[PDB]
């Protein structure tokens, strides 16, 4: 559905809203300031979106929505962050690194492997000290590092569909190994 | 008696209590105190505050400048300007700096710069004479 | 009196000097705690 | 109204209620650190006020050089502080207009110079600027004692307006005397107690400028972090108000608009 300018009230937004079981709702400033693909939460929910999913996927990404449900509170507190106190402005560093990682070009589409193998590193937070514009570089990298290397890592997240406590110990050495040798 | 109401920019010492003894160390003369004495107003030097309230203590930190105030009714502020302490200093910087200080007065040539680099080495000399 | 009067100097900076001494007289941690403390210049106007 | 403008309208009051509770929120937090660097500055101007208390020296009169210090923030946005230093500079002004000539001043921050653009655009004579933007420190108010003295002026007696603290909600604008030459302290008090020679009590009037300059600056920010928290906590409020009521007038024109609409559709049909 098209809306036309925001108008989520109109008929057939509210009609096809109240039919369907979820909404993916793409507020656009996201779109302009710079996040694509454009899905601008908040108001977008999925009425039954924690059952349908793999339990790898389940794990991080329940984390991974507290953590962006704290920090898109404060984000109008983070344009002033720089004079705040200091577990805000962890919070909010947490967060601006979660939502510069999930945007994502364009017609290539991740397996769910490499997205529960990057999600899992931003939230076990190995990322809270790098550059803002170098989260993007990270996670193309890290792309090519897991592909290439550690395919059997991969192979135990799509078979076991979770991760078992040895892909977390493995993913513990090989996210401190990489953060050791990325620049 | 006398309250010993010493204060910092950084942090207050004593402020409204009872102490028998302050060596309050000075640029006119380093001179002691004790409750009953005449009232004065003086200036402070690079100089070393001794404090000894009641039991013996003997408490000495060091002073960059400030101000000592005493009246009749004996009410001693001791308004310092950065009051550290020995736990607080080291020596190789205060060493390296009165070198420094001892070069730059051999190269000083005006009147106004050859008073600062002589208040920064005897500052820096009488600093580590408090240091050892 | 004082030599530095004589020079023609103030006290104030007669203290400043003194607590860029007692600032340097510091270690480390100390020294971040009192030049964090430390003089910001506030800037004039003049007319 | 149209049914865009009270949405262009909701999405600026919207924003400007989220900017305020950020003011509200940074302001807070400056408050928290300014009360707790308040504890030290206070006592150091209180024993200060309590020697030139208990040397209870008087001031003479039928001079000239006064001097009023003005002290008080740069930025504003902080509720009915700079008026009330306003009011009680000026106030002095025309106390100090008669029998006092030489009512040239001093001043901090933007704001006091530009409430003082009109009235006595003529005699303020130093200003400073970056006052509140940190935290007032003991080496900034060296500068202002440097750009009172070495920058060459004398004066005899005046006041220093700062904005005093005393509460989370309130304050006070009052003064304090700045007993200023030598002659006024070496009159009689000065001559009961010892070591009163002329360099060590000058030198001392110096210190006891930078003193009372420190006591005023961190006692002023203090003043202006708790009503700015407070200023901004009250415009919070008036904008979700106003946020309310805008949004209900958006409703109603949002279903006047539907009902015309409709009924502009269903006589066309009905008229066909």
């Amino acid at each position: 559905i098209e809306t036309q300018a925001g108008d989520v009230s109109a008929y057939i937004p509210t009609n096809v809203i109240s039919i369907t079981d979820g909404q993916i709702f793409l507020e656009t400033e996201l779109f302009y300031k710079g996040i694509r693909p454009a899905i601008n939460v908040g108001l977008s929910v999925s009425r039954v979106g924690s059952a349908a999913q793999t339990r790898a996927m389940k794990q991080v990404a329940g984390t991974m929505k507290l953590e962006l449900a704290q920090y898109r509170e404060v984000a109008a507190f983070a344009q002033f962050g720089s004079d705040l106190d200091a577990a805000t402005q962890q919070l909010l560093s947490r967060g601006v690194r979660l939502t510069e990682l999930l945007k994502q070009g364009q017609y290539s589409p991740m397996a769910i492997e490499e997205q529960v193998a990057v999600i899992y590193a931003g939230v076990r937070g190995y990322l809270d000290k790098l550059e803002p514009s170098k989260i993007t570089k990270f996670e193309n990298a890290f792309l090519s590092h897991v592909i290439s290397q550690h395919q059997t890592l991969l192979g135990k997240i799509r078979t076991d569909g979770k991760i078992s406590e040895e892909a977390d110990a493995k993913l513990k050495e090989i996210v401190t190994n990489f953060l050791a040798g990325f620049e | 008696q006398m309250s010993f109401t010493f204060a910092s920019p950084t942090q207050v010492f004593f402020n409204g209590a009872n102490v028998r003894q302050v060596d309050v160390p000075t640029q006119t003369g380093a001179f002691g105190i004790l409750a009953a004495h005449v009232p004065t107003l003086q200036v402070l030097r690079p100089g070393l505050v001794v404090v000894h309230a009641e039991d013996g203590t003997t408490s000495k930190y060091f002073v960059s400048s400030g101000s000592v105030t005493v009246n009749a009714d004996s009410s001693v502020q001791l308004l310092a300007e950065e009051a550290v302490t020995l736990d607080m200093l080291d020596l190789g910087a205060a060493k390296a700096n009165l070198e420094k200080a001892q070069s730059e007065l051999l190269g000083a040539a005006d009147e106004a710069t050859r008073a600062e680099i002589q208040i920064r080495i005897e500052a820096n000399e009488a600093l580590v004479k408090a240091l050892e | 009196v004082a030599y530095w009067r004589q020079a023609g100097l103030s006290y104030i900076r007669y203290s400043q000097i003194c607590a860029k001494a007692v600032r340097d007289a510091l270690k480390t941690e100390f020294k971040a705690n009192a030049m964090k403390t430390s003089g910001s210049s506030i800037k004039i106007v003049k007319v | 109204a149209t049914l865009k403008d009270i949405t262009r309208r909701l999405k600026s009051i919207k924003n400007i209620q989220k900017i305020t509770k950020s003011m509200k929120m940074v302001a807070a937090a400056k408050y928290a650190r300014a009360e707790r660097e308040l504890k030290p500055a206070r006592v150091y101007g209180v024993g200060s006020l309590a020697l030139y208390e208990k040397a209870d020296i008087k001031t003479p009169e039928d001079k000239k050089k006064h001097l009023i210090i003005g002290v008080s923030s740069d930025r504003g946005l902080c509720g009915a502080i700079h008026s009330s230093v306003a009011k009680q500079m000026k106030s002095e002004a025309a106390n100090l207009a008669a029998a006092g000539k030489e009512v040239k001043i001093i001043g901090v921050g933007d704001k006091i110079r530009s409430i003082l653009h009109r009235t006595h655009s003529d005699q303020f004579l130093v200003t400073f600027k970056e006052v509140g933007r940190r935290p007032p420190t003991f080496g900034d108010a060296s500068v202002i004692a440097l750009e009172l003295l070495n920058s060459g002026y004398e004066f005899d007696e005046g006041s220093i307006i700062f904005n005093r603290f005393r509460s989370v909600i309130s304050y006070k604008t009052e003064e304090k005397p700045i007993f200023s030459l030598d002659t006024i302290s070496s009159a009689e008090s000065m001559s009961i107690y010892d070591d009163i020679d002329a360099d060590v009590l000058r030198n001392y009037q110096e210190y006891s400028l930078a003193n009372i300059i420190y006591y005023s600056l961190k006692e002023s920010t203090t003043s202006e972090q708790s009503a700015r928290m407070t200023a901004m906590d009250n415009a919070s409020k008036n904008a979700s108000e106003m946020i309310d009521k805008l949004t209900l007038t958006f409703n109603r024109t949002r279903q006047a608009v539907i009902t015309k609409e409709l009924i502009e559709i269903i006589s066309g049909a009905a008229a066909l």
